[PDB]
């Protein structure tokens, strides 16, 4: 659990510009707590509010080699798919595929064929979305399947970004001025990449007005811990 | 390290040239140039896995 | 050949280089498109070989960096910002993007346009601000014109050394300017105490001006320039300050030596204070325990004072009332305790440039027997 | 007569050091080749037993 | 500095005159005015950059 303290804005780790540092390993889902106690306590009021805003920007991305793919099968019916038209294998190289058991399916089982073929049998009595993470010759990508409840269809979810912050897992403790949130890292994040997360937290005075505060953290996707 | 009793027939071209030498000096070997010996090391390069 | 074994490995190269470069002067000037290089892009140029088809043949920058490339033989890391062309003087330049945190000690701007000079001034003063990231840059610019104009066409900026030139000066102005800066850098970029004046320490090598009888600024004009500011040639390597916030006399920030030594003290104290990171600083009971690395605000002030009592004479001069010149106040001390937060401190010192020699009025009065 | 270019100089003369070299020709190519060769008796990637 | 075993016929106007002599010397080419040699230098006039 990361624990950071905010500057109380008195002109009183600059690193490169201002933003802090957060190491991260591909696949992990960690938690971060930032204490606005230093900044919001002198402003005697009603503490923070639940109006945080997060934004992710990449200053080092290393564009992905493999690509992703979608799927819209039905309930109970088996699904078939290929894994050869994903990796463009520019220079002549073995196309050895692999399905990591750490990041396999969630409500089914795959059957990796001999040449990039796979058979996805969804769990009986199950309708929704599922993902899995393949590794085509060291480079990792994801395959998403949408199992539909045999009526018509199911919408298309967004392919998860390398570094993300979950939709609704943030919280604020106005009695201690602490913001809790989660940092999710895709297994497809390439080591060495560096992303930037910017936060805009709003405190409130005893009359219902607002006090804005902006900060960053540089998330370094590093391998081996 | 000058092997005394070899009396090698003097020549004008070696065997292993500079490249392949430099090569198997990183890889532990006991390259000999009369002929003298140098880099008297053993064929030890790596502990259990951490090579250096 | 006794080198076969492999023990010694020798490279007999004439053009070797060992020096730790430093000394990162920047040159700015318009260009001709002959130079095959991206404009508006800082380029740490090598020595001559990569020339005119790198910055623009013929144009001002060519001669400027030629003089600079001249002068100093070794010691500097020349940097060039080849601005592009367009009562024309294409100078517009708010470009803190192209030139940024990578910081340059000396600056030379080969353009008499007031606006460009003032923009460079602003950029330097921004760098020289209380902002925690510091590099302490200094610039050098030229300024021709008549006495009235030269006086009028000036300011208070002490971050430049605006050079004055009469409207008779044979050599093309910017030329000398470059040389000036060049010399200074390569000379002082290790010893800041040195001051570039007189004849031995400061004579511009690459000038070769045609000799005459009528010099230029007459004695009166010389006094005007000197007192007011400008560095009329070289002699009097001051930076035009003449004033302060409200009260005019501020002798301290007059000499360039003072400015370089002040930057030296700044970087020294910055690289020194960092041994107070971590530490743990008790500020309520003021009683560090037994067996825990820690310090108290009073102890910190003591340390700071001790430090400032060693560099004296070499960086500072005497520190008249040490009890008042160096003050360290904690956040809680000044602010009545509602808005106080442990960790914040305020240090304030009193810079006094080491007094140097100056005019020695002589009054020899002969007599007999 | 299209004079020959005995470029190789690697195997013909291996590391057998000679103080003085005497080229007898006007072929700019031949001269350049000898130049390159002697520019190897003064490199870094060799024991550099020189010669002019 | 004498090339004794040459024995060239006689002097009328030996090759390069003074001007050409000095020009080639500046360009780094030994001139042999029995012809004695002088300026026994090599053809070296400039490094990566530095001319003098």
């Amino acid at each position: 659990m990361y624990f950071f303290s905010v500057d109380p804005r008195n002109g009183a780790v600059c690193g490169s510009c201002c933003c802090e540092s957060i190491s991260a390993r591909p696949g992990e889902v960690n938690g971060v707590m930032v204490s606005y106690a230093a900044w919001s306590a002198p402003l005697r009021g009603h503490g923070l509010t639940n109006k945080t805003t997060f934004e992710i920007d990449g200053v080092s991305v290393t564009p992905p080699k493999v690509s992703n793919a979608f799927g819209r099968t039905k309930v109970g019916v088996v699904f078939e798919g290929t894994l050869s038209d994903l990796f463009p294998n520019p220079e002549g190289e073995q196309v050895e595929y692999e399905i990591s058991e750490l990041n396999g399916p969630s409500n089914g089982v795959v059957e990796l064929g001999a040449n990039g073929a796979f058979t996805y049998t969804p769990g009986a009595l199950f309708t929704g979305v599922d993902r899995f993470w393949f590794s085509i010759n060291g480079n990792i990508g994801e395959y998403v399947i949408s199992v539909d409840p045999t009526t018509s269809e199911l919408p298309q979810p967004p392919f998860t970004t390398p570094v993300y912050v979950p939709a609704a897992r943030r919280s604020v403790d106005p009695r201690t001025h602490v913001l809790k949130f989660v940092l999710g890292v895709s297994p497809a994040a390439i080591p060495g990449d560096v992303y930037r997360l910017t936060v805009r937290q709003v405190a409130i005075d005893c009359d219902g007005n607002e006090f804005v505060h902006i900060s960053c953290y540089d998330i370094s996707i590093g391998s081996c811990g | 390290g000058l092997l005394s009793c070899i009396n090698m027939p003097e020549s004008c071209t070696p065997g292993w040239t500079f490249g392949e030498v430099t090569q198997l000096q990183a890889n532990g070997f006991v390259v000999s140039g009369s002929p003298y010996i140098y880099n008297d090391v053993t064929n030890y390069l790596r502990d259990e896995k951490n090579r250096p | 050949d006794a080198l076969s074994d492999g023990f010694v490995r020798l490279c007999i190269d004439p053009s070797l280089n060992f020096f730790g470069e430093g000394c990162k002067i920047l040159v700015e000037g318009q260009m001709t498109d002959d130079g095959s290089a991206t404009p508006d892009a800082v380029t740490c140029v090598t020595s001559e070989l990569d020339i005119i088809e790198r910055f623009g043949q013929g144009s001002v920058l060519t001669e400027s960096l030629r003089k600079v490339f001249c002068t100093c033989k070794s010691g500097v890391s020349v940097y060039a910002l080849p601005r592009e062309d367009a009562s024309v003087n294409p100078t517009p330049n708010d470009y803190a993007t192209v030139v940024n945190e990578c910081c340059f000690a000396v600056y030379v701007l080969s353009s008499d346009d007031t606006d460009w000079q003032e923009n460079l001034r602003d950029w330097i003063r921004s760098a020289w601000d209380c902002s925690k990231p510091q590099c302490f840059g200094h610039g050098y610019v030229f300024n021709k014109g008549t006495l009235g104009q030269v006086l009028a066409d000036g300011d208070n900026s002490a971050e430049l050394s605006r050079l004055a030139l009469p409207t008779t000066y044979p050599v093309l102005p910017y030329l000398t300017n470059a040389a000036y800066g060049a010399l200074s850098a390569c000379s002082t970029c290790n010893n800041p105490e040195l001051n570039i004046q007189g004849q031995t320490f400061g004579l511009l090598s690459c000038i070769n001006m045609p000799e005459s009888c009528t010099p230029g600024w007459t004695f009166g004009e010389v006094t005007q320039l000197q007192a007011n500011g400008f560095v009329v040639s070289i002699y009097n390597d001051v930076t035009n300050y003449l004033r302060d916030e409200k009260n005019r006399p501020n002798a301290t920030f007059r000499d360039a030596s003072s400015r370089r030594l002040a930057a030296a003290t700044g970087v020294a104290l910055a690289e020194f204070l960092q041994q107070f990171n971590g530490l743990a600083v008790f500020t309520k009971n003021t009683n560090i325990r037994t067996g825990i690395i820690g310090t108290n605000p009073r102890l910190m002030l003591g340390k700071i004072r001790k430090w400032a009592q060693d560099n004296v004479g070499t960086l500072f001069s005497e520190f008249d009332n040490i009890n008042e010149d160096i003050q360290l106040l904690t956040d809680f001390e000044v602010q009545p305790k509602c808005v106080g937060q442990p960790g914040i401190f305020h240090l304030n010192m009193r810079y006094r440039p080491p007094v140097r020699g100056a005019r020695i009025n002589v009054n020899m009065a002969p007599a007999l027997f």
